[PDB]
RNA sequence: GAACUUGAGUGCAGAAGAGGAGAGUGGAAUUCCACGUGUAGCGGUGAAAUGCGUAGAGAUGUGGAGGAACACCAGUGGCGAAGGCGACUCUCUGGUCUGUAACUGACGCUGAGGAGCGAAAGCGUGGGGAGCGAACAGGAUUAGAUACCCUGGUAGUCCACGCCGUAAACGAUGAGUGCUAAGUGUUAGGGGGUUUCCGCCCCUUAGUGCUGCAGCUAACGCAUUAAGCACUCCGCCUGGGGAGU
């Protein structure tokens, strides 16, 4: 195939990558810890650089070139894996911004140091 | 007095919309509920899907009434399935 | 800024008139705030008023 | 709203141009204080109408000291007039 | 609602009746009435296939259409009176014609209200449309699991379903017990609540007044003998001396589901 | 006893408000459920581990169930006596402010006792349960860790009615009224000086911020929204503990 949409959900633990196809059929997967990154590490942007190489890799496995990226979640790892999608031998053309923003809805576990 | 806006669901024909819009007006005159006023927007494509739909018929009914038939109107047009919106406002 | 009801002497917003409202709402879906658009306070609350009543008639989004 | 209002006046005029007049003042207090209480048998959760309500009952019943203490045939005419008792 | 008793004695401590406010007469109609034979819970081969049953007051029956057979008739709430053959209160309707029938009495119906009962008749609380033609998420009881046989399902004191969408030649539908089911569009539902609502917060008081409705006694099977029950025996008071506790047969009590397990009806249960 | 209209209130005219109560509806998101994609992780941390996961998870797409709060507006903004009140719509309903002049003509203020409201937790009955979460359990930390952290999770949070009647219930500032420099934002009004306007300026209310003179105060500070200068009324204080026993 030639187009999907690159799902990207960077946390504070994990930046988990997974391409997929556009009415949403995930071709590959690799997240930071699936390179190899247990600790911390998974939530530094290498990690979400080195996690966004494999899924290019695995989708230029399968053939697929002009993305429709779509950051998710609130992390320190999307910038980098952005500009690795690209030099990877992909194509990022939109950039979706998407962290799901509850408009009030439930209320957040409880703040930390009490 | 009211604003009545609805929408009817697009998949509907000519007449039968027709008759929806004779429905909801023979509805709104059993009170006394004065039509003062008509307007058909048409076919608006919806900014976000209703039950399945992007688009949609809107009805605006300008209604002088004694607040009882409006409320006829809310109940049965949470019922009438060939209707996707209705909103009753006060004219004020 | 300048405010836009009163330069152009309109009342009651009429929720009609969805062009207007679709140029006070920002790009996502949002009300802009009264510091963007420069309006009354009054007139700002009869904006949030209209746009929130064509939000629930599909008039205006929630989200983009 | 509106006959009500205008219907009391009209009945409760002792002048022409009484909208004053505790008599008035006091027909409205009770044909208002009735709407309320009926409002309060439908809703009996609301706290806020009741506490209007009792500052109702304080004026009305203020303006019927006044008119105990300046005419008591007009007081007494009154009473028997809205079955205030 | 409930008419609450004072202590004048150790027999009315806790007891509370219904005040039976929504009652307007006490004569039920002739034409109406059927006689009722007590069984004691006993059977064609007279032996007691059901425990702790008969010997209540003698109660006369009321036949009501759970049917719904009628069709576009209109009807009108006479009367709504008391039925000591089911918790609920019965409506007496009378049609046009002079058809004087019984139905279940809906929280909220009073007398002389419209009630038809067609295919094509309003949504409102008294009326009885098939599933095709009721709308999704409405109260719902009376129904019926076969058209035309008269309603089973939703049918007794302050109970209640829900229509929850629709596929097809079938309808879900949310029974009491929280059970999503599947049933044919073309049985007839009534639509509301049930009418006593506060039938469940009663406190019997006596251990006699529960006699008065054909209650016997119950005793456990912990204090019986060991022929009789398997708790009994044990020298004083043993607890459930065997795994799983049992009934007065061989089949444990406690969680052990008591459903077919080739139930040809499964396929129509969605939750449960 | 007679008169008056300023105080008080009715009349008329507008204005604004998350003021209240009942019903209905919405859109995110969260959880759970079913199915496709697909493979080895996810989650979480200061570091990890418990949990979840090849019986196919987390990610992702669609559908459904259900509950609760209502992003942006949103603001020393508004309303309410206080508690408090934020989606939308209707039903009923309370109060306020502004302009007077039509009326009344002192009808006013305060108020022990009484009657009511009264956050949250709690209690009773019946529902409800999505998230959270006392208790409780596991994992960490630690000398110990009945804690903070993490993973789970009961009552409760939610609703109907009834009870409790308590808060750092705060402005740590009782209510009413009058007087006593200014500057300055702002909320709802009114009127004027040119302009039909936009709008600028001036003027006046009632509410709401800040800085500030006199005055007060032990000082901090308050200062026309007083903690000034007075009058009326109520509540309360007379060292700390014991003891709100």
């Amino acid at each position: 195939i030639e187009s999907g949409i690159a799902h990207i959900r960077s946390t504070f633990n994990n930046t988990i990558v997974t391409i997929t196809d556009t009415h949403g059929n995930a071709i590959s997967w690799s997240s930071a810890g699936a390179l190899g990154f247990r600790g911390s590490r998974k939530s530094t942007p290498f990690a979400a650089q080195m996690a966004a190489e494999t899924a290019a890799k695995g989708s230029i496995e399968h053939g697929l070139k002009t993305l429709e990226v779509t950051v998710k979640g609130p992390g320190s790892g999307r910038e980098a894996a952005i500009r690795a999608l690209q030099a990877a031998g992909l194509e990022v053309t939109a950039i979706r911004d998407v962290t799901p923003v509850p408009h009030n809805g439930c209320r957040p576990p409880k703040r930390r140091r009490v | 007095k009211y604003e009545v806006m609805y929408i009817i669901r697009p998949n509907i024909d000519e007449e039968s919309k027709k008759a929806v819009i004779e429905r909801f007006n023979n509805v709104l005159t059993s009170n006394g509920a004065e039509i003062t006023g008509t307007k058909d927007w048409g076919k608006r494509r919806l900014a976000y899907e209703i039950n399945d739909f992007r688009d949609g018929f809107y009805q605006i009914v300008n209604v002088q009434s004694d607040a009882a038939a409006v409320q006829e109107f809310d109940r049965l047009a949470k019922i009438s399935d060939d209707i996707i919106r209705h909103i009753v406002v006060k004219e004020e | 800024k300048v405010c836009y009801f009163t330069s152009n002497g309109i009342t009651h917003i009429d929720y009609k008139d969805v062009d207007l409202l679709k140029k006070f709402v920002s790009e996502r879906g949002k009300i802009l705030p009264r510091r963007v658009t420069g309006t009354n306070a009054k007139y700002q609350r009869k904006l949030t008023a209209a746009i929130k009543r064509a939000r629930q008639m599909a008039l205006l989004p929630y989200v983009s | 709203t509106q006959e009500r209002k205008n219907q009391l006046i009209n009945e409760f005029k002792t002048h022409e141009s009484d909208t004053g007049s505790p008599e008035v003042q006091i027909a409205i207090l009770t044909d208002s204080i009735n709407n309320l209480n009926e409002h309060l048998r439908t809703h009996k959760k609301d706290h806020h109408s009741r506490r209007g309500l009792l500052k109702m009952v304080g004026k009305r019943r203020n303006l019927l000291t006044y008119l105990r203490n300046k005419d008591v045939t007009r007081y007494r005419e009154l009473i028997n007039k809205l079955g205030l008792r | 609602a409930i008419k609450k008793y004072k202590p004048t004695s150790n027999g009315r401590r806790g007891m509370t009746t219904s005040d039976f406010a929504e009652i307007t007469t006490d004569k039920p109609e002739k034409s109406l009435l059927a006689p009722l034979h007590k069984k004691g819970g006993r059977n064609n081969q007279g032996k007691l296939t059901v425990r702790h049953q008969g010997g209540g007051h003698k109660r006369q029956y009321r036949v009501i259409d759970f049917k719904r057979d009628k069709d576009g008739i209109p009807g009108r709430v006479a009367t709504v009176e008391y039925d000591p053959n089911r918790s609920a209160n019965i409506a007496l309707i009378n049609y046009a014609d002079g058809e004087k029938r019984y139905i279940l009495a809906p929280k909220g119906i009073q007398v002389g209200t419209e009630i038809m009962s067609g295919p094509e008749a309003d949504i409102k609380v008294g009326n009885a449309l098939p599933l095709i033609n009721i709308p999704v998420g409405t109260v719902v009881h009376n129904i019926e699991l076969k058209p035309g046989k008269g309603g089973q399902l939703v049918r007794s004191a302050g109970t209640s379903a829900q229509v929850l969408g629709k596929e097809g030649k079938y309808v879900l539908v949310r029974l009491n017990s929280g059970e999503v089911r599947m049933i044919l569009s073309a049985c007839r539902a009534s639509i509301g609540q049930v009418g006593n609502e506060q039938h469940e917060l009663i406190n019997i008081g006596k251990a006699g007044r529960s006699r008065w409705k054909g209650i016997r006694p119950t005793v456990r099977g912990s204090v019986m003998n060991p022929n009789d029950h398997p708790h009994g025996g044990g020298e004083g008071r043993a607890p459930i001396g065997r795994k799983s506790p049992m009934s007065p047969w061989g089949k444990p009590t406690l969680g052990f589901k008591t459903r077919k397990k080739k139930n040809k009806s499964d396929k129509f249960i969605v939750r449960r």
